[PDB]
C-alpha cells in the first residue's frame, strides 16, 4: 500500500494545521498550541519528545518532508513491527502466543496512559475476535500493522 | 521489568490503529464529534507521534 497524490496534499493540509506560522517547520510551541486546543495537557519534555523521536534530520524541528514519512509509515516499518511484538510477549508469560482477554483488559485500565471502560471494551473486541477469551497477539500485532 | 512501558506501547498502537480511517470507533473518539477530515489527520498525527515516543521508552528498558 502507497502514497497518492490526494493524501499528500491531505498531509500537508494537517501540516498547516501544525505550521501555524507557514515557515514549514514545527516547533514544541506549534504542537504544544495544537494539542492543547484539542483538550490535551502536555508538558514541554513531552513535547520535546515528541518532536525528538519524529526529528529525523535532528535540526529540532519538523519540516514537511519528516511529517510525511511518519504520517505514511504509521508502524509498518520493521523496527515497529519486531517492537510491538516484543511488548506482547511482556504478558505472554505462558509462552504460548496466547494472552488471556480478562488479563489484557485488566492491564490496560491499569498501567500506563490507562484506557477507559469505553475504550477497553472496543479493543478487547478486536483483540479476542472470536471471543474465546484468548488474543493471538501475533495475529493481532499484524492486524494493527496492516 | 518492562511491564509499564511495554503497556504504555501497547496503548499508543491501540489509540493509532483504533483512529485510523479504515477503523471504525467511537471511544476513540469519545467527547470529539463531526470532526473536520483534516482534524481527524491532525489527531492522527498526534498519536502516532505518541507512538515513537513509547516505542523510544520501551527500547530503552532493554
Ligand atoms: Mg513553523
Ligand atoms: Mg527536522
Ligand atoms: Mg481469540
Amino acid at each position: 500500500d502507497q502514497l497518492t497524490e490526494e493524501q499528500i496534499a491531505e498531509f500537508k493540509e494537517a501540516f498547516s494545521l501544525f505550521d501555524k506560522d507557514g515557515d514549514g517547520t514545527i516547533t514544541t510551541k506549534e504542537l504544544g498550541t495544537v494539542m492543547r486546543s484539542l483538550g490535551q495537557n502536555p508538558t514541554e519534555a513531552e513535547l520535546q519528545d515528541m518532536i525528538n523521536e519524529v526529528d529525523a534530520d535532528g535540526n529540532g524541528t519538523i519540516d514537511f518532508p519528516e511529517f510525511l514519512t511518519m504520517m505514511a509509515r504509521k508502524m509498518k516499518d520493521t523496527d515497529s513491527e519486531e517492537e510491538i511484538r516484543e511488548a506482547f510477549r511482556v504478558f505472554d508469560k505462558d509462552g504460548n502466543g496466547y494472552i488471556s482477554a480478562a488479563e489484557l483488559r485488566h492491564v490496560m485500565t491499569n498501567l500506563g496512559e490507562k484506557l477507559t471502560d469505553e475504550e477497553v471494551d472496543e479493543m478487547i473486541r478486536e483483540a479476542d475476535i472470536d471471543g474465546d477469551g484468548q488474543v493471538n497477539y501475533e495475529e493481532f500485532v499484524q492486524m494493527m500493522t496492516a | 521489568k518492562r511491564r509499564n512501558p511495554a503497556a504504555n506501547l501497547i496503548q499508543c498502537v491501540w489509540r493509532s490503529y483504533a483512529a485510523d480511517e479504515k477503523s471504525v470507533s467511537i471511544a476513540t473518539w469519545k467527547k470529539l464529534e463531526d470532526l473536520t477530515p483534516p482534524l481527524k489527520t491532525v489527531i492522527r498525527a498526534i498519536r502516532i507521534m505518541k507512538f515513537h515516543v513509547a516505542k523510544r521508552k520501551f527500547k530503552e528498558t532493554l
